[PDB]
């Protein structure tokens, strides 16, 4: 495969690693989720334009809108957590251990 | 929540699941998962306490990560085949990505950590929905792509699910966490036979959903979420605790009850494939689930724990609401073993 | 595997139609009117054969027909045609609507000196038919033989012999 | 699989150094995986504490592998019995004894001797008789 | 689909975007239209198990069309072997390849 | 590529204007000069002042409306289809759903800047 | 000028390393929008004009914008900086060097096999040779959403309305 | 196994070729057990609802019984048709592939040498 595809898939892998390896902030993890979506968008767009799958041109639009809906949902969850604890720190989300 | 809004959100959850099960196109399957999650998040936060908020947040994080991995698997499959139809995956690493994503959505063992916490953090109705309806879509996708799964990966995850569900549930005094670990073990049982016979997976799923519905409805009827609170139920409604005991015995797979049917059929189908060590391991491991089921039965029906003085007040009162289909769910979860050959209807 | 067979360089030689896009556009309507036979014949070959190498001589005839069309324009009013395609050439979108005066005296040439009526709106977009001598390609896709299908189901349904035969069950 | 292939293709009761090295490699790899999961889910208080835990787990598992390989291969070549599950049983019990030494507890050592010896004997039996742990679907 | 509601009700809910050889707007062709068509016409109605072996050539040609991996290898070989002979002063590219 | 040259020129000239703007004047700075401006006194940092769920809700509702707008942008080319009745039905469907989202936010408090 | 998509993709991956090393979320968002801009450029070089402008208008000017707006409200008392942690530097440096090593290997070998097989013979090489006529094939494919994609419009619009209802359910806070 | 079977039309509980089999008898033991399951459901419904378990709501217990029998009859038909299909395909496959199912050459125990193992 051409090397642009290599770098796009590499970007997805880096976003996945950044999301799986957490830090204190929730917003950083949500931004990693967004990067994963953006890399998926670009990979889909490259594949669809290159093979001239014309009806599949609309698929990146659908992916973008649905992932942005999920991002809105995650932002609302972060805001609720912050209103509970004053911060978006994931270490405060540990009271379900017991 | 508004009753109309809650009904709409429930319907949207079921419609996302149905979109997953009726689509031939991977994009629409992904859409169905997205819709299911979007509508599911508010029903988790229905009570709105910090436990509910944390349960919803952990659920959202795991499900969104799984959905992104699933989309990446779809995109790799399209990159190598140009195919959107849900069928065998044409790429092995895309298949691995998809299998891991579906297992994380299901909550199999290496991705099981969210199930106990989320189940504990939400209400019993939310947990009932979580542990019954949310298993349908990923399992249906798995049954559709079963001919291309790596049997080693799937069987590893299923065996780990059985082991961890057995061990994790041993330490629990919370009924919701016990339900979650039982669910992990039963998901492992479902996914072990998936490479060999998807009809066995459907059968086991139906039996498990019947038992889980019966048990969760008995818990809601009892208003008990801890083992000690359930230990008071005999002094209020002993019929509920005796029915719960027979249901727990069914969950343990004790003959001649309905819970023995999926294990027996799966062991038979596995031995048909020269699989003998794994079924023996699985049947032996399920004794842990049966052990903590028997602990619950001891504390609930087979013995009588101390009650409280304030329980005399509750004696003069009936239930405002009645659980729907609970008698049917109880009979189905205990008494259906003579009807086993009807499983061919699922073919 | 296999050698992609290619035409030689002199199998590909032709008298080029070396006029620009504005010259081509100015004569395009009368070109479609006057050069339909070999043009439609070559387009038929190209869609029927799905092969550039199978339709080279038809394209070579396309070129010759265009060439003679332009030589017929040249000898009667090369000058009104020149003015018309110059005016077409000025605008950056090569629009017809800005050159109707020049198209007018180009069109009333070819009528009087050559007989060429200009096609009406929609005529040039019609699907027409061509009476070709070339045989219809048999396997334009170079398809392999298709796999033999799984045998169908015949016979009448009889009840399961001794039932399900699942373990101890008798029905 | 190449880690297991290099152990499997060398015959039993021959080249005991190579077989010991292969079993040591398997032990070290497995201990590295268990250390990774332990560090992930039960994190230490410092980087050095985690390094110490990783090294402890890794050496325990690698020593179990090396001891199992040495005892199994040597008891095979000494008795001229490379198809006998008894050499693998002795290997498993010696691995249990070194695990008991690593945890420095006789009870763990004895229980592990029994369990790992029986497990290794079963593994030898499955190798000889073609038992499948993950059987590929056929019917 | 797990429940083929579309084929029971005759509805086309998502089958229209499922392949690139399906009907396209303005009849714009897919890049691998013929390759996909040939593979689909080979593999039709014989099951996936049979289609995986008995339609291997069509699917290989399709995959080459989609990701021109072997074409890219051959082009890369020609390029790097050309350079392998520029350095030694062996091969002079001709006028129509330089301008 | 002409557009790339244009962007390069715009960015370069803006940064050059920064450099002249932010290095040419003669400076003499002390502590009380650069103190944060609070109308003659010192500001309180307090603790995370930019709060209130309404600022976040307007952002989220703008996000969802912007997604539906993304769905509406292909409309100028959508009117060029022969199947115009289906296209009109779907475009009007999307716009009714936009209106329904606006109405549901409106009636359920939503767009209000409450007490 | 000969290679444009490769610099764009390398910068894309660099920005991904930058924001996925997770500095304070405002710098993570800055890295994300830089990555989004260079990716919009990438798909512009492939003929995806509408799709790249969608990236811009809705991702960078919508979704992001909202992200930075929400970070500007739920942050730290001293909103953190990239430098403040050695972990950020270590993650960014490791990602940058794993980018450099693999791009060098692919450029000078053209047969790397990191999970997938890759050949950096170019990026123009895979483009096909043909005319698209008097329309943009991308725009015709996307405008088919209203004629071919009736089901897609139905489910997406329902999901967006449900999203509004869902956000208003969750954020009520009672 | 049976998912991709040819002619298998979607969402069809009994296909029309099932009408060639004998329908289950009305006193079928499995159907009677279906009715018994319904009766137990009615009794348990009385128990949970805190009504006299045997004599309360005879219409409700009766409806439990008849609805259970009603579903059981169609379940029995579908099960029997699936098993008939299974046997049909098995016999067709054995017929079409005689080489995979050879005619085994039968021999008597007078010519077959079985090993005797003493118990002693
Ligand atoms: C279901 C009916 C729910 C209901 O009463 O909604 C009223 C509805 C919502 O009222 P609300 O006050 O907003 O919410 C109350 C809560 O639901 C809490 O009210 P509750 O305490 O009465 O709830 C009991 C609880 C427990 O559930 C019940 O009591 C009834 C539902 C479970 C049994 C029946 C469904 C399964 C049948 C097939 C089983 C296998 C065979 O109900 C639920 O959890 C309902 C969840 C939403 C409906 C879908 C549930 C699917 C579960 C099974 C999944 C797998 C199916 C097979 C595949 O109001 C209407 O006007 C409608
Ligand atoms: C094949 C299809 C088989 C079924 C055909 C249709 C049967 C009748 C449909 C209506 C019906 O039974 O609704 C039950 C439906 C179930 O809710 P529920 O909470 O179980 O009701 C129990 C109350 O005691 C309900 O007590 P209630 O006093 O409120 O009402 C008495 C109730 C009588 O309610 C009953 O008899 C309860 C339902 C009994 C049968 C439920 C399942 C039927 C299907 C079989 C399931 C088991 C399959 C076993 C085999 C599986 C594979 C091995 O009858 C009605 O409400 C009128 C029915 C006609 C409209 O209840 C109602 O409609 C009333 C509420
Ligand atoms: C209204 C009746 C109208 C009428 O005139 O109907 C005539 C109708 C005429 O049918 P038929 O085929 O001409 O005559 C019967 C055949 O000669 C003989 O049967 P068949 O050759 O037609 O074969 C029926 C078939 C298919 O049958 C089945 O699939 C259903 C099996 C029972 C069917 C018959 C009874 C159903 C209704 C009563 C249910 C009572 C449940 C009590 C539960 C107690 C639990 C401790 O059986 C099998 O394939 C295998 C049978 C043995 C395995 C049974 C299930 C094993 C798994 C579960 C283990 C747990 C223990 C055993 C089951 C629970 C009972 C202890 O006969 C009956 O309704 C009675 C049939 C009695 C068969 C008994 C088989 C032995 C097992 C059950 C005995 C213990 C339970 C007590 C049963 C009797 C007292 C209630
Ligand atoms: C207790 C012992 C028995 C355990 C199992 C009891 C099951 C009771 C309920 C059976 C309902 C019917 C089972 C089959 C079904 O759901 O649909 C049959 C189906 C209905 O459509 P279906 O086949 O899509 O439904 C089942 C789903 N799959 C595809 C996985 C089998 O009947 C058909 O004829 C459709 C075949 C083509 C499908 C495309
Ligand atoms: C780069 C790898 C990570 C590293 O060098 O240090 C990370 C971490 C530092 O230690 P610590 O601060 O305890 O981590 C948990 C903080 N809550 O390290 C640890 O927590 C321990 C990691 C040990 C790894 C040993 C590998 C051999
Ligand atoms: C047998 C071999 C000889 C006995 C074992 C070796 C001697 C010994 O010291 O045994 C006792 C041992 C002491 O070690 P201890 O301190 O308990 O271990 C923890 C240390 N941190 O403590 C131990 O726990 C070691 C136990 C070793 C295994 C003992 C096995 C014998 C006992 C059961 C025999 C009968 C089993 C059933 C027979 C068939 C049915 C009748
Ligand atoms: C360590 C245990 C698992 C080892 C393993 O790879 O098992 C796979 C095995 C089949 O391969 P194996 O026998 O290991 O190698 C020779 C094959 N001719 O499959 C086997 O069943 C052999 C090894 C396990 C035998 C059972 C061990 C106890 C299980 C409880
Ligand atoms: C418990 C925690 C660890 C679980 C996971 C163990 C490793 C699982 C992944 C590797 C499995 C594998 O490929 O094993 C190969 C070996 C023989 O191969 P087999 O299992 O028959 O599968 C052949 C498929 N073509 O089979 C085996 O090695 C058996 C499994 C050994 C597990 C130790
Ligand atoms: C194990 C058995 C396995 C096979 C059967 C499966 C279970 C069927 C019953 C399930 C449980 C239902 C009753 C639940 C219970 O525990 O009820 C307690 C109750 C005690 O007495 P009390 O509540 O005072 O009675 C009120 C008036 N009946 O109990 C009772 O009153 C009665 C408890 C037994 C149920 C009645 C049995 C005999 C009924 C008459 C014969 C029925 C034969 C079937 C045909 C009926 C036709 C009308």
């Amino acid at each position: 495969m051409p090397l642009v595809y290599m770098n796009i898939i590499m970007a997805f892998a880096i976003a996945l690693a950044g999301l799986l390896m957490y830090r204190s902030h929730l917003m950083s993890s949500l931004l990693c989720l967004e990067g994963m979506m953006l890399s998926l968008f670009i990979m889909s767009t490259l594949i669809i334009l290159n093979t001239h799958f014309t009806l599949a041109n609309m698929m990146p639009i659908i992916l973008l809108v649905f992932a942005a809906c999920e991002a809105a949902l995650g932002l609302s969850l972060l805001v609720m957590v912050s209103n509970t604890y004053g911060t978006d720190y994931v270490q405060n989300l540990n009271l379900l251990q017991c | 929540m508004n009753p109309i809004i809650y009904t709409t959100l429930i319907m949207t959850v079921m419609s996302g699941t149905m979109l997953v099960m009726i689509s031939s196109h991977w994009l629409l399957i992904w859409i169905g998962f997205e819709m299911n999650l979007l509508a599911m998040i508010p029903v988790l936060m229905k009570n709105f306490n910090p436990r509910a908020t944390e349960a919803a947040t952990k659920y959202f994080l795991t499900q969104a990560t799984a959905s992104m991995m699933l989309m990446m698997a779809i995109i790799i499959n399209l990159l190598y085949s140009g195919q959107w139809t849900i069928t065998k995956m044409f790429n092995p690493v895309a298949m691995t990505m998809m299998t891991m994503a579906l297992a994380m959505k299901l909550g199999l063992s290496p991705f099981h950590f969210w199930v106990p916490e989320v189940t504990q953090g939400i209400s019993l109705q939310a947990g009932l929905l979580l542990l019954t309806w949310q298993k349908l879509a990923p399992l249906s996708v798995l049954c559709q792509i079963s001919q291309s799964i790596n049997p080693n990966l799937m069987l590893t995850m299923a065996m780990l699910s059985i082991l961890i569900g057995g061990w994790g549930g041993l330490n629990q005094t919370q009924l919701r966490k016990i339900m979650a670990y039982s669910s992990i073990a039963h998901m492992g049982w479902m996914t072990a036979v998936l490479p060999y016979n998807t009809t066995m997976t459907i059968l086991n799923l139906l039996i498990y959903i019947t038992m889980t519905l019966a048990m969760f409805m008995l818990l809601i009827h009892s208003s008990a979420t801890t083992t000690l609170s359930l230990s008071h139920t005999w002094n209020k409604m002993p019929v509920i605790t005796s029915l719960m005991m027979v249901t727990l015995l069914s969950m343990g797979g004790l003959p001649p009850l309905s819970g023995f049917m999926p294990k027996w059929m799966i062991i038979q189908e596995m031995t048909k494939n020269e699989s003998i060590i794994m079924p023996t391991l699985m049947a032996m491991t399920a004794l842990l689930n049966l052990y903590f089921y028997m602990r619950l039965a001891y504390s609930s029906s087979l013995t009588m724990f101390p009650s409280t003085n304030n329980m005399k007040m509750k004696w003069q009162f009936e239930h405002t609401k009645q659980m729907k289909l609970l008698p049917t769910m109880i009979v189905l979860s205990t008494l259906v073993l003579p009807m086993t050959p009807a499983l061919s209807s699922l073919n | 595997p296999g050698i992609v067979e290619l035409p030689t360089l002199e199998d590909l030689k032709v008298q080029e139609v070396k006029v620009s896009s504005s010259v081509l556009k100015a004569a395009a309507h009368h070109y479609g009117a006057q050069c339909d036979k070999p043009n439609k014949e070559f387009m038929l070959c190209r869609w029927e054969e799905k092969d550039p190498r199978r339709c080279l001589e038809e394209g070579k005839l396309v070129n010759q027909c265009a060439l003679d069309f332009f030589r017929q324009i040249k000898r009667h009013c090369a000058e009104p045609f020149t003015e018309y395609w110059t005016c077409i050439d000025y605008s950056g979108l090569q629009l017809f609507r800005h050159c109707r005066k020049q198209q007018a005296k180009f069109d009333e040439c070819v009528l009087d000196k050559l007989g060429w009526v200009r096609p009406d709106l929609g005529e040039l977009s019609k699907v027409t038919k061509v009476k070709t001598d070339r045989p219809l390609p048999e396997n334009p896709y170079h398809s392999r033989a298709r796999p033999e299908p799984n045998p169908e189901a015949e016979g009448d349904l009889k009840p399961a012999k001794h039932g399900s035969r699942l373990f101890f069950w008798t029905m | 699989k190449t880690l297991l292939h290099k152990y499997s293709d060398i015959p039993e009761g021959t080249e005991c150094h190579r077989k010991a090295y292969a079993s040591t490699s398997i032990g070290g790899a497995t201990g590295l995986i268990v250390s990774a999961y332990s560090i992930a889910l039960k994190p230490p208080a410092s980087f050095l504490e985690g390094v110490a835990r990783t090294g402890r787990y890794t050496f325990t598992s690698a020593a179990i592998g090396a001891i199992f390989g040495l005892t199994s291969c040597i008891s095979a070549q000494v008795r001229e019995k490379p198809d006998d599950p008894l050499n693998y049983f002795i290997g498993g019990c010696a691995g249990g004894l070194t695990l008991g030494a690593r945890t420095r507890s006789y009870g763990i050592g004895a229980a592990a001797c029994a369990y790992m010896g029986l497990t290794a004997a079963l593994v030898k039996m499955g190798q000889l008789e073609g038992w499948q742990v993950f059987a590929e679907p056929k019917v | 689909p797990f429940f083929d509601v579309q084929k029971r009700l005759g509805l086309d809910l998502d089958r229209w975007m499922t392949i690139q050889s399906a009907e396209q707007p303005h009849k714009i062709p897919g890049r691998c239209h013929a390759f996909e068509k040939e593979w689909i016409e080979c593999a039709h109605g014989i099951g996936g198990i049979r289609a995986e072996k008995e339609c291997k050539i069509e699917f290989d040609d399709f995959v080459e069309c989609l990701l021109r991996q072997k074409t890219m290898k051959r082009l890369s070989a020609i390029k790097r072997q050309r350079d392998k002979l520029i350095k030694e002063g062996k091969y002079t590219p001709p006028p129509h390849h330089l301008g | 590529m002409n557009i790339m040259l244009t962007l390069l020129t715009n960015v370069t000239l803006a940064s050059l204007l920064v450099l002249i703007a932010f290095w040419l004047p003669q400076l003499n700075a002390y502590s009380e000069k650069t103190s944060p401006y609070e109308c003659g006194f010192d500001p309180m940092g307090s603790a995370r002042l930019p709060f209130s769920m309404k600022f976040f809700l307007v952002a989220i509702t703008f996000l969802l409306f912007d997604l539906e707008i993304a769905l509406l942008l292909p409309l100028p080319w959508a009117s060029q289809t022969n199947n115009l009745k289906t296209m009109l039905t779907m475009a009007l469907f999307l716009l009714i759903l936009l209106a329904a989202s606006l109405a549901y936010e409106w009636t359920q408090k939503g767009l209000e800047w409450a007490e | 000028t000969m290679y444009i998509a490769f610099i764009l993709s390398t910068i894309f991956v660099i920005g991904f390393v930058g924001f996925s090393s997770k500095p304070s979320p405002i710098y993570g968002g800055l890295g994300l929008i830089v990555s989004g801009g260079v990716g919009c450029g990438i798909v512009l070089n492939f003929g995806g004009s509408f799709l790249g402008l969608m990236v811009f208008l809705i991702y960078l000017g919508g979704m992001l914008v909202v992200f930075g707006y929400t970070t500007a409200m739920a942050t730290e008392m001293y909103p953190e900086v990239w430098v403040s942690n050695k972990t950020v530097f270590g993650a960014f440096v490791s990602g940058l060097m794993m980018e450099f090593c693999m791009v060098y290997y692919a450029l000078k070998e053209e047969e790397v096999e990191i999970i997938f097989k890759f050949n950096g013979l170019g990026d123009w090489v895979i483009y096909d040779t043909g005319d698209s006529g008097f329309f943009s094939e991308e725009a015709m494919g996307i405008a088919a959403l209203y004629s071919y994609g009736t089901w897609l419009v139905i489910v997406t619009g329902w999901s967006l309305l449900i999203g509004v209802v869902v956000i208003m359910e969750i954020t009520r806070g009672n | 196994m049976m998912s991709g079977r040819p002619g298998r039309v979607p969402l069809q509980f009994l296909p029309n070729e099932a009408r060639s089999l004998p329908p289950p008898k009305l006193t079928d033991p499995r159907l009677v057990y279906m009715g018994f399951l319904g009766y137990c459901s009615g009794l348990i419904d009385n128990a949970i609802r805190r009504r006299p378990v045997v004599s309360a709501g005879l219409h409700r217990q009766l409806l439990y019984v008849t609805s259970f029998v009603f579903f059981g009859y169609y379940l029995l038909k579908r099960q029997d048709y699936m098993y008939a299909l299974r046997d049909h395909d098995m016999f067709a496959y054995v017929k079409s592939h005689p080489e995979d199912f050879p005619e085994k050459d039968k021999k008597t125990y007078g010519e077959i040498l079985e090993e005797f193992h003493p118990v002693r």
